[PDB]
């Protein structure tokens, strides 16, 4: 019997669990709405004077993301959690499945978080704006908040936070679901897919962050020649220092491998432009240790291979110091191919 | 509003931390999961102070989406279990070159949590199952001086012992 008091203290336990998650999931979609009421409510009723204090709507667009979506969603998800809890939350109760339900209902976090970053740096610039930082003030205090409370910018953070919390909210549900219990490989598999789903919005937010880095990297080119690298390739896969060996001058040129394209620059705006070739208009030849040939100059060639231009009919010779380089070259270009070809 | 930011590996307890000072009473039974973005009424000095703090339980394992809480922090707790040398060792792996990437400036201080289980003889016993012993004052001295802390603290969200002192730290680690 002292087994009695355990179990029964494992499930006082997980009715704690399922208390938090619904009152928190109370708190989020209230600070959700406050959100929506303070603000945008706000200036949608009068936009006139939301524009001739500074705030476009652009500005509000970057600020405010997709949080309305967030909340729809919640507003369901919400709604589930108080009917899967009738008339309240109890031990028995279920809630596994509810999480499974919404596992595809919370990608709108991607674009969100994914945008979190831009709105906060905007909202840095917004602030040094002393009209707009009025506005924004006057938002907080006519939403029932107050200056010195957490200013706007930690409402803004709140659903990262939040989306986050819930693969915490599961583990600890889990480790009071007992094996027997229903709910339990449900909830199990609601854990595996919240943390998917936070991992998804993390990956989304990287993925996106290459882009930037393309552009970044664009700007650090001086005379680019041709389209943009933001409007035509998602990141770079490998860069380094290579040997060039074109028909009639040999220097060594830093290289850049894109998806869709490879980029070559003379070192010095860390670089200067000095050729672009379309991969899929790319074709590439092996050369064999010790090879001497017309396009080489007649130079021995190790570890080396040819790239084919073939929509500009040049050839020309890259070589690497070490044996190793030369493979990693490679199969860094036979990935791109396989994977644009796979692509279609 | 001073914005402190709780950063550390997970089941160090910061979310019990800032619930149990917040509060002014250890939480229980039932540890909460859940900590909102706080903003309490401190005195420090004789002179009254805004305390903002922000919990990132969670975010542990999301590499992409911690430096969002990072802008504009005023003080960073790192947070290492006295009884966990491997979150002890994540404050050089992990924690404080990421809070110095995104923070060169920030200040930030070395906090030592679960004090009052470094001498839990049950607590030491499983330990040393696994060939493993507690962080002792010392250790936690040497990492904070190696990461270039400004100040190294030691406290118990259970018995509350030190736990004020960490956060009047940190408020006297902003003001001046």
């Amino acid at each position: 019997f002292a087994a009695a008091r355990e179990s029964e203290r494992q499930l006082r336990l997980r009715l704690c669990v399922l208390n938090e998650i619904l009152g928190t999931e109370r708190d989020y979609v209230g600070t959700l709405r406050f959100l929506q009421s303070a603000f945008l409510h706000r200036i949608r009723q009068n936009v006139a004077d939301s524009v001739e204090k500074g705030l476009t709507e652009e500005n509000v667009k970057v600020l405010f993301s997709n949080i309305e979506d967030i909340l729809e969603v919640h507003k369901d998800f919400l709604a589930a959690l108080e009917y899967c809890l009738h008339p309240e939350p109890q031990s028995q109760h279920e809630l596994g499945n509810v999480f499974l339900k919404f596992k595809d209902k919370f990608c709108v976090y991607e674009e969100y978080c994914s945008n979190h970053e831009k709105a906060l740096r905007l909202l840095v610039e917004l602030n040094k704006i002393p009209t707009v930082r009025a506005f924004l003030l006057s938002c907080m205090l006519l939403g029932g908040r107050k200056t010195t409370d957490i200013p706007l910018e930690g409402y803004l953070l709140s659903p990262i936070q939040r989306i986050c919390k819930y693969p915490l909210l599961l583990k600890e549900l889990a480790k009071r679901t007992p094996g027997k219990h229903p709910d339990h490989p449900a909830v199990q598999s609601a854990l595996q897919a919240m943390k998917t789903v936070c991992s998804n919005i993390n990956e989304t937010k990287r993925q996106m962050e290459k882009l930037e880095a393309l552009e970044q990297l664009q700007s650090h080119i001086e005379g680019w020649e041709g389209s943009n690298l933001t409007d035509i390739c998602t990141q770079l896969l490998l860069q380094g220092t290579l040997l060039k060996i074109s028909a009639g001058n040999i220097q060594e040129r830093a290289f850049f491998l894109f998806d869709n394209l490879l980029v070559y620059c003379k070192r010095k705006s860390l670089y200067i432009f000095r050729g672009r070739i379309n991969t899929e208009v790319m074709e590439v030849e092996n050369v064999e240790d010790g090879t001497a040939d017309y396009h080489s100059n007649g130079y021995t060639v190790t570890n080396g291979w040819k790239i084919h231009n073939t929509a500009k009919n040049k050839w020309f010779v890259c070589m690497a110091k070490t044996a190793e380089e030369k493979q990693k070259w490679l199969d860094a270009i036979i990935r791109e191919r396989e994977q644009r070809e796979s692509l279609k | 509003a001073i914005k402190c930011v709780v950063v550390g590996d997970g089941a160090v307890g910061k979310t019990c931390l800032l619930i149990s000072y917040t509060t002014n009473a250890f939480p229980g039974e039932y540890i909460p999961t859940v900590f909102d973005n706080y903003s309490a009424n401190v005195m420090v000095d004789g002179k009254p102070v805004n305390l903002g703090l922000w919990d990132t339980a969670g975010q542990e394992d999301y590499d992409r989406l911690r430096p969002l809480s990072y802008p504009q922090t005023d003080v960073f707790l790192i947070c290492f279990s006295l009884v966990s040398p491997a979150s002890f060792e994540n404050v050089r792996a992990k924690w404080y070159p990421e809070v110095r990437h995104h923070c060169p400036n920030t200040p930030i201080i070395l906090v030592g949590t679960k004090l009052d289980l470094r001498d839990d003889k049950d607590t030491i016993e499983k330990l040393k199952e696994k060939k493993l012993t507690p962080i002792t004052y010392p250790q936690g001295l040497a990492m904070a001086k190696e990461i270039g802390a400004v100040k190294y603290l030691e406290c118990s969200a259970l018995t509350q012992r030190g736990l004020k002192t960490v956060f009047d730290e940190a408020i006297r680690a902003v003001l001046c």
